[PDB]
């Protein structure tokens, strides 16, 4: 009955673990060699 | 005159021969510590520079460097100016950077008769120097070296003695006043003495280095603004030309200073445009004394606006309407 | 099966990484300051982590860490200051160490004589492990090849060094070694055929070597994806680079100034800002006059909001699964609005000032071909309100470099300007500028333009930009910069006579067309030999023995965004037929130019 709106609720809220990932992937100083020196 | 002409045939033959093996077993890479081991100095270097490989061209100028009396490494690397350049440029840079071979540049540029690159070398000693007593040494160096010419060189030599006098001043000037002077430009120099309220002093200055007088009234406006002496700045106005116009003393005080003291040189302004008189008494916070300069150049239009700006009642209004 | 840039990356990450196997365990490296620049954009520091570096320190700090054992140098190796700086630390780090350390030295892109003969005179050339890193080109866009060599325009123009067109000449050769000679060499100036000539060198020793047993199996023949290489020499037009860039990206290296695809700001110490094609808005901000900037600002603005709002209509699970989908592109492409609204703003203040306006009002009038005389009076005026040397200095040059020198009474005031204005040391200043004869008396034998009245006479007769500005139609008041139909949009009203020369090979067509009026061939400089001939240096077009080819558009001492721009801006209306890729020693501007020549000492306490 209700055991196919389960897979929707983790589905849904997987992906936006994905995004919220990428969003923070984007996050801050980008890796360079000179930021590794200082 | 034979003993040199044995030479002159003998080495045309060591040539002749040389020559005959840039044909067989090429090129460059090979070819010239070949001809390095046959003491064809100028061919191995003439072979390296074509190479374009810089740093095959160092290996025969290095080698040619402990190898030949100084006297004639100089003749030989003064030929081709893509030699003479590196060798020119290593004696900068032998540390690296910083430290000089100072002494094979003075050599070099005196044996070639490069007068301008000689001076130019004892310019960059008096820059390096603590004392100005040394700096000025280093000068008198630099215009002795081209106190012969002297035509063309004319500009240098006056801006060496030029320069040699305004530091002497400037040791003066710390002297006197206890204050940082040595090493500023002229401009800069008029500048800070009138800052400092020296005018006295820095008229010395403008008259001895034949400073412009447009520079001039541009120093001494800016370096009043700065001083806020604005009593002075009004002592100028009362005067009938400025080579430099009223529109600077307008628009150099109106900023960061009094609208004012700004406004009272409108209408000494000459070259200015067409109802831009009025805009100017406008910025300078004047609604009043700017509507009746409307109607002098009778631009009812500008006005009108002037009054839609109060509005009839506030600010009196009916002033800026009883003067139309 | 063309050229791409992207393979050169790829070999570069992969040369710099098989060097890093070799020195098995762990590392500590040790890297040139301009050079950490140009190598992170063929590698992450992240990478290089799994290749085992624990901690990373500039050559020129002085700080190497006794950490770990292995001790890596990556250095320019054609740098005489840089064989000094390492031997130097070898010794620091064997008279203060606590273990032997391994030394490792990766000479970029070859191991000279010099750097053994100064690594030799000093011992430390046998506790040395020497290896060789083959980076050339550093591919800062997919059309964007460069050297990197920061310093490339004054070693060149002004101490006569040939190691930027001997390098230049072997990243090119590099090339043809995997795509095939080029078909044609055409090129315009002295170190263009300097590089043209050492092109033909190179390729001789490869056929001395392949015939004498050698090997190398073969053995090269013209390519079948490549047209032509066009090389342009920097000293034929100096104009361009010294006036103010007017594009987006120009005027942000004129103001903020743009190192290795990167730049500093202070309001997103300050912080540092990536500038490159991946960006989408940027990719195209970039090559945009900065008038229409507002224009293209709010319209993506005026987009990105609508269509954040819009597809929450079909709220079935794809619909909101594809906006979600959408969403980190969303938010990227809002936090790049807001920095280049930031960045834009901030150069409006820039382009508003008293002193801005001045500046380019006299540039606007020696460009389009006023009596100097006649800019004399602001030149003056700018000097006394002392206006910063390097653009005071750009407008001497441009006087200059425009009109085949300065009148003799209006040189020795300029002098006096200078000198008084902001110090005698600055003779020597001035005796570079003359050095890089960008600043003549017009009594003097060097200043003298190209004419085919004058005459005959003259060695290095200077760019014609009189007779050029007409005949090659240098201005172009018409130019809408909304939606431009000539690359004079690039200085708005300007056209760069470099790039206009590229034309002259390129689109022969369209330049008649806006000169007099109304593929296969033909090629070269045909039809248009007598105009090129008014510019600096040799002429030349050499022969080397389907579907759209690449062409390399290469820049012998530098090349300006306003170049790159106006080149990218033929691209799109080449893209049919054409793939143009730009090749350069290094990324120019005025200021750069200048700095060659600023002494910066004193007479101070």
């Amino acid at each position: 009955e209700i055991r196919n709106i389960e897979q929707g609720v983790s589905d849904l809220n997987v992906l936006f673990q994905q995004v919220a990932q990428l969003v923070a992937e984007q996050g801050e100083v980008l890796d360079t060699i000179e930021r590794n020196v200082e | 005159s034979f003993e040199v002409i044995a030479r002159t045939a003998y080495e045309e033959g060591r040539t002749r021969l040389a020559t005959e093996l840039l044909n067989h077993e090429p090129r460059a890479g090979r070819q010239v510590p070949l001809l390095l081991s046959m003491e064809e100095d100028e061919l191995a270097l003439d072979k390296a520079i074509e190479s374009g490989d810089t740093d095959l061209i160092y290996f025969v100028i290095h080698q040619l460097r402990r190898k030949l009396p100084l006297a004639s490494f100089f003749r030989v690397v003064s030929s081709r100016p893509t030699a003479s350049a590196m060798v020119e440029a290593l004696a900068r840079n032998s540390d690296g950077d910083g430290n000089e071979d100072t002494a094979l540049l003075k050599d070099l540029y005196y044996q070639d008769d490069r007068r301008l690159d000689g001076a130019s070398v004892f310019i960059r000693e008096a820059l390096q120097q603590p004392e100005t007593r040394t700096a000025s040494d280093k000068l008198d160096l630099a215009a002795n070296l081209l106190q012969g010419n002297q035509k063309e060189h004319v500009f240098e030599l006056g801006a060496l003695k030029e320069a040699k006098m305004l530091l002497r001043m400037q040791e003066t000037f710390e002297r006197d006043l206890t204050d940082s002077f040595v090493g500023l430009s002229v401009n800069q120099t008029m500048f800070k003495l009138i800052k400092l309220g020296y005018h006295g002093r820095a008229k010395k200055i403008q008259s001895e280095f034949k400073v412009p007088e447009r520079v001039a009234w541009w120093i001494r406006l800016q370096a009043l603004v700065a001083k806020r002496d604005w009593n002075e700045i009004e002592e100028i106005s009362r005067q009938r030309k400025s080579p430099i116009g009223w529109e600077p003393f307008f628009n150099q005080v109106l900023q960061a200073g009094n609208p004012r003291l700004a406004a009272t040189f409108i209408p000494k302004c000459t070259n200015l445009e067409p109802g831009q008189t009025i805009t100017m008494y406008e910025k300078c916070g004047m609604r009043v004394k700017a509507a009746e300069e409307a109607v002098r150049l009778k631009d009812t239009e500008a006005w009108n606006r002037l009054l839609e700006a109060a509005g009839r009642n506030t600010a009196e209004g009916r002033e800026i309407e009883r003067l139309g | 099966a063309g050229f791409d840039a992207e393979q050169v990356r790829d070999k570069a990450r992969k040369d710099l990484l098989h060097l890093l196997e070799g020195v098995r365990g762990k590392k500590n490296l040790v890297i040139e300051k301009d050079l950490a620049g140009p190598l992170g954009v063929i590698v992450k520091a992240s990478t290089l982590r799994d290749y085992g570096v624990d901690n990373f320190f500039f050559l020129e700090n002085k700080n190497t860490g006794t950490s770990q054992r292995n001790i890596v140098f990556i250095a320019r190796g054609e740098s005489v200051r840089n064989a000094h700086a390492i031997a130097a630390q070898i010794k620091r780090i064997q008279r203060e160490s606590q273990t032997s350390h391994d030394f490792h030295i990766f000479w970029v892109p070859r191991r000279t004589l010099f750097s053994d003969k100064v690594l030799e005179e000093a011992g430390v050339l046998g506790d040395a492990n020497i290896s060789e890193l083959p980076l050339y080109f550093f591919p800062l866009e997919r059309d964007v090849l460069s050297l990197e060599l920061n310093d490339s325009f004054r070693d060149l123009y002004l101490a006569k060094d040939p190691t930027p067109v001997f390098l230049l000449s072997r990243a090119l050769m590099g090339i043809q070694k995997k795509h095939g000679l080029f078909p044609r060499i055409i090129g315009k100036g002295e170190n263009a055929k300097r590089v043209a000539d050492l092109l033909s060198r190179m390729r001789q020793e490869l056929l001395a070597g392949e015939e004498a047993g050698e090997s190398d199996r073969a053995g090269l023949s013209p390519s079948t994806t490549i047209e032509s290489v066009i090389i342009i020499d920097r000293e034929v037009d100096f104009v361009t680079p010294l006036l103010t860039q007017l594009t987006y990206e120009g005027l942000i290296d004129e103001y903020f100034g743009i190192q290795n695809n990167q730049t500093d700001v202070d309001a997103v110490r300050k912080r540092k800002i990536q500038l490159d094609g991946s960006d989408s808005l940027y990719s195209q901000l970039r090559d945009a006059n900065f008038a229409i900037v507002g224009s293209l600002l709010n319209t993506v603005a005026r987009r990105l909001k609508s269509d954040y709002e819009s597809r929450h209509n079909t709220k079935t699970t794809a619909e909101l699964k594809e906006f979600v989908k959408k969403l980190p592109g969303y938010q990227a492409e809002q936090q790049s609005l807001k920095i280049h609204s930031n960045i834009a703003e901030e150069i409006i203040n820039y382009t508003r000032t008293e002193i801005f306006n001045k500046l380019l009002e006299v540039q606007q009038n020696l460009a389009a071909g006023a009596d100097p005389s006649s800019q004399f009076d602001s030149i003056e005026e700018l000097v006394a309100r002392d206006t910063p040397l390097p653009q005071v200095l750009r407008l001497l040059c441009l006087y200059s470099c425009i009109s085949g020198g300065i009148k003799t009474k209006e040189l020795d005031h300029f002098r006096r300007l200078v000198l008084q204005g902001y110090g005698h040391q600055h003779l020597l200043t001035l005796h570079n500028l003359e050095r890089l004869q960008m600043f003549l008396s017009k009594s003097s034998p060097l200043a003298s333009m190209i004419t085919m009245s004058g005459s005959s006479g003259g060695p290095d007769q200077k760019t014609n930009y009189t007779y050029l500005r007409k005949q090659l139609r240098l201005i172009v008041d018409e130019v809408n910069e909304q939606d431009p139909n000539d690359i004079a949009y690039v200085y708005s009203g300007y056209a760069p006579l470099s790039i206009r020369l590229v034309q002259c090979v390129l689109q022969k067509q369209y330049l008649l067309s806006i000169t007099k009026g109304s593929g296969g061939g033909a090629q070269g400089w045909k039809g248009f030999e007598e105009i090129v001939k008014h510019a600096r240096g040799p002429t030349f077009d050499e022969i080397q023995k389907g579907d759209k080819k690449t062409v390399f558009v290469v820049f012998v001492g530098g090349i300006t965004f306003t170049e790159i721009a106006a080149l990218r801006f033929i691209a799109k209306q080449e893209e049919a037929r054409r793939n143009i890729v730009i090749c350069t020693t290094s990324i120019i501007n005025g200021n750069r130019m200048m700095n060659a020549a600023i002494e910066t000492a004193t007479f101070e306490k």
